[PDB]
């Protein structure tokens, strides 16, 4: 019931101020109406990076525990990214209640903290075997994949 | 120049041949690599021993074909 509340008065906050190039808005049911529990949302690469040019969206599941549980943030598609699970999920020290998530963590807080992520990776807790491999090994590759991925989600 | 048969608990079975004198921290990144699994992530043990990084194969008495056991503290992550 607080959970609701909460995500109503982040998306309202979110229409009036949020970060340029982002994408968040609430997902419908199939009868039309609104879920504030399933919001779809998009994180834009940044200028100078091999994430430049790509618009990566990613969705943002809620709990009835909101705001006191985190929310479950999968890219879809899947992401190239060393911590990004092969089924999308992205994990983040601000993404584990159990670690740095606090109430107060708002939806602008946490796509900009996944934002950073992509080009500064945490090599310390991998996620995904591909990414993590060709980073640690053939930095070059792992750019070309990067762009490769970027120009694969730019907005056409 | 030894080979080294390196086990983990997952049955993971991967051999190495390396020098007697070069400083084990070399074969922890071969299997950081070999397995994608994060370094810092990992226990190695050879007899009831964790292998330091300065640890060598001189050092440690060890001889061809010498088992190393794999921990993985990190359940999850």
């Amino acid at each position: 019931g607080i959970a609701l509340s909460r995500l109503a008065q982040e998306r309202r906050a979110w229409r009036k101020d949020h970060p340029f190039g982002f994408v968040a808005v609430p997902t419908k049911n199939p009868d039309g109406t609104m879920n504030l529990m399933n919001w779809e949302c998009a994180i834009p690469g940044k200028k100078g990076t091999p994430w430049e040019g790509g618009l990566f969206k990613l969705r943002m599941l809620f709990k009835d525990d909101y705001p006191s549980s985190p929310p479950k943030c999968k890219f879809e598609p899947p992401l190239f990214h060393p911590n990004v699970y092969p089924s999308g999920t992205v994990c983040l020290s601000i993404l584990e209640e159990d670690k740095d998530w606090r109430p107060a963590i708002t939806i602008k807080q946490i796509l900009l903290g996944i934002q950073e992520l992509l080009n500064e990776p945490n090599i310390q807790d991998p996620k995904q075997a591909e990414a993590y491999t060709i980073y640690c090994q053939n930095r070059v590759e792992y750019e070309k994949r990067v762009r490769a991925q970027a120009k694969k989600f730019a907005p056409s | 120049y030894i080979k080294l048969k390196v086990i983990g608990q997952d049955s993971s079975e991967i051999h190495f041949k390396v020098k007697m004198t070069t400083h084990l921290k070399k074969l922890k990144e071969s299997y950081c690599q070999r397995q994608g699994v994060p370094m810092n992530s990992l226990r190695f043990l050879f007899e009831g021993q964790r292998i330091a990084d300065n640890h060598t194969p001189k050092e440690l008495g060890m001889e061809e074909e010498d088992v190393i056991e794999v921990y993985q503290e990190q359940t999850g992550g």
